């Protein structure tokens, strides 16, 4: 895409031409092999909408000099938006069976928190320090 | 003329594609899928989209001996197509629009279809399979059949 | 919109026109690719004007000196009242069966709190400090 | 003259590998195989590797009567023959493919293979089984049944 | 391929041919008896640009005067793209059934985080010291 | 082989003619009675080609100046492959049913490690010290 | 059996003649009521030159003065050739089911190691100190 | 048998007639209800001479200045050899089933050691101080 999803924010998103706004959403579509194909364009967006100012604010700032968000934001707001995505349509699909044929996904219970429940936010998790407390500061 | 399908399903996905805009009783067309082409979790149409239709064979089709010269098959072929909405008068809708779609081609001449005779045989109703409480889809189904002169190697 | 869920209490809800609520109510129906179309619009409305109010309650004001609702308060409150309409049609399916097939969405048994278990839920739960309590005060 | 095998699995894969090549649809000619030539993890093709069909007997075969000199047995002999591969259509081509092979040898007096009547009898699809995540087989069947007289040594 | 996938950054991937692209995808796809053949060229693309990013960007530099990569950063990029790619069809099978017959993956429940819950992100976990925190370092 | 499988390195394997190269593959395939026979020849080379790469990376160098391989680098190298190979199919088979009838292989699943995953794995394991830490120096 | 199996090593196994092989390989294949006669002549030769080098290089010399291999080293190595057989027939069954009936092994979970997962594994482990570190040394 | 199973080691084995060698067979034949008549000449032959080299290498010599071997001698080598015949087919069957009939045999997981997994290895066990120790010795 033209502007990359790690250069917009919240307010900036919502500027987007609809051909820029859908090659980020192509750009998302990408990491799923279905592409949620069922899913309506207004709820990817919303979704996209949403990963971008949850990073901006539960995913920006430092612990020491390092920043929080340490590998690529590009693949972390993707990321972050696919798990997203995913939980607008239900949890991971655990099991799936129809006419006979049937499939089960390996998933387990995983923990508690919203990345630990998808594979997405699995993936997205290694970015930033996997929500450990490895912030540090000083008496100056 | 409308399909040249090579199989069945295909025949059947060609036949409801073909049907115009004018044609089906809600203000959308559908989308038509083989039933392979979703995944379970993300079966049926999301909100703000049209109504999905999904087709297969779900029973064996048969090739009886036409005639003691073994120059042709009596195939006879069987297909499900399913409706998914979440609006339950809207698949009852599609359910009869299907049915006085695929009522075109009845008795063919492999003149539109590749097939004699391309019929609606029954329907299923399936809306009280869907739980109140939660949003969900309902789902009804038209069961069509397929009978036609299938041409054997034998005589070359 | 016009407005934005976040810029408005349970009074100002009240007051908004019908469009402005039936915006917001668009927007939060964007959270789930279904929109739970089949639960009627009052329930929707009763749902978000639920979420600001509890919002405004139990998930506002000061801890370290810190916001208590640190995350954007616009996707909070849209989380917030998606989990509140799951809650009003039953919670989380586990497992869903039918003659389309069935399938099962790996929840395992999670938390015992309300956030804990739903999706939307564990999503806004991260905008309010997983509801720990890090508050800390002196004497002058 | 073309197979000669004891018994109809064998019959059957003699005459899928007998095919010339021209008469496959596919772009490379299909592997034929015993189904219990393979183990179940690596049952049907890998990738960059031609489709492979699988032929067994899966129903009890008839020894009718054929007269009460009890010279010989009116055997009436079942063959499943499922095509395996990781493309939709190719399954679909594989399906045609195996019924116009077969319906060579319609009705032999004896004369390529040693029955009077190899004939597919039906078709399934299963094609609608594979889930839409994974890369993961299509599979789909012709059902073949097999006549002939098989002598008894009552008289000798 | 002429160039390797360790010898090309997210910079260079872009700038690649198409050719020498589709070369290091060919490679890729060698890592699945079943190819990846229904999942599309993009979409094994956006995986390998991830996972070449992530190497980049998290799995890159020292601890103590080591490399944080111990093994060939070759075979590393495949197995961490392979298992994005795993990941973008939905995981490993733990259990497949249908008219083929039926199986069953002994996977057990295994770990956690995204590279032990997958068969490629198991082979890759070795190149990276398994994420232990073995970095020592003096006051200068 | 001629060339045996320990006297070769990524570099020899490339340069290795076709025969000299299916001589160690028609080696490999000896270790399971199906011999692997639905997967082409290019994911067998491939995964020899990462075996023979990730011993000569993640396996080498002295541990208490001991070697860190300490069985036969030949059957270690071959038991590698296998392991790979069998991993580019998928798990263990846990269970298998056809037509009709099933068995099952007494797996029973060890922990997270890769090479615990397989019978092929189980065995290279031996080889090198178990993955055990006995490596020790001193000052001079 | 004119030569026999502790007699030779890799070496001299790849210089016997083609009937003392088949000879060894006749010896093995009495472990199994079943001969693994549908393995094979190839992957029980194999079996059996792994067996003996890895008996050479991982199971051989001293500890504490003791030898490591204590048991008999024909039965040892015909047990570990037994057992690598049976791993190249995919493990031990725990279940087996088809229209000759059903019948289950009684297995449970068992060790991890290989030498604990197959029966054969279990009977070699008794000749080699059950791999317990026995060794011992003194300063001078 | 004119010798008996006790007199007798590895080297005596191979010079018996075929008379003194079968009547052995036949004395380790009466320790089951079938016979295990399916299973072959050989193959139990093979399991008796390796229950006396095994007995003679494991299980000869003394702790405290007791034998290791304290049971009758006789009737420890015929349940080792019946416990090895076995063990040459399979388990224990935990569970049988036929045409519907039907029987399980209450075997329990039992532990891990060899002669812990089959009857005729629980006989053979107390004849041995059970695997423990009761080794000692002093300075002189
Ligand atoms: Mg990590
Ligand atoms: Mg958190
Ligand atoms: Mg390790
Ligand atoms: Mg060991
Ligand atoms: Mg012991
Ligand atoms: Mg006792």
């Amino acid at each position: 895409p033209d502007p990359s999803i790690d250069e917009v924010s919240k307010s900036d998103w919502d500027a987007l031409t609809t051909q820029e706004q859908d090659d980020i959403i192509s750009q998302v579509e990408n990491l799923s092999s279905t592409g949620w194909v069922n899913t309506s364009r207004e709820r990817k967006a919303e979704a996209i909408r949403s990963a971008i100012a949850e990073r901006d604010t539960l995913y920006s700032g430092n612990m020491s000099r390092l920043p929080t968000l340490d590998g690529d934001a590009e693949y972390f707001t993707l990321y972050l938006s696919a798990h997203k995505i995913q939980l607008f349509e239900g949890g991971e699909a655990q099991s799936e069976s129809g006419e006979g044929g049937s499939v089960s996904y390996s998933t387990g219970g995983g923990g508690e928190k919203d990345l630990q429940k998808t594979r997405y936010g699995r993936m997205a998790l290694e970015y930033v320090w996997e929500d450990n407390s490895i912030a540090a500061l000083r008496t100056y | 003329a409308t399909t040249s399908a090579s199989h069945h399903v295909q025949a059947i996905i060609d036949l409801l594609e073909a049907a115009p805009d004018a044609d089906w009783t809600p203000t959308q067309t559908p989308t038509v899928k083989r039933y392979w082409d979703d995944a379970q979790s993300e079966r049926g149409p999301g909100a703000d989209m049209p109504a999905i239709l999904y087709v297969w064979s779900p029973t064996t089709s048969s090739l009886d001996r036409f005639s003691m010269d073994g120059d042709v098959f009596d195939q006879n072929d069987s297909i499900e197509v399913q409706a998914w909405s979440f609006d339950e008068t809207e698949v009852e809708q599609l359910q009869g629009d299907i049915v006085q779609i695929l009522s075109e081609y009845l008795d063919d001449n492999e003149v539109q279809t590749p097939y004699s005779d391309v019929a609606p045989t029954g329907t299923n109703d399936f809306r009280e399979q869907t739980p109140a409480r939660t949003t969900g889809h309902y789902i009804m189904s038209v069961e069509v059949e397929t009978r036609g002169l299938s041409e054997t190697a034998k005589n070359a």
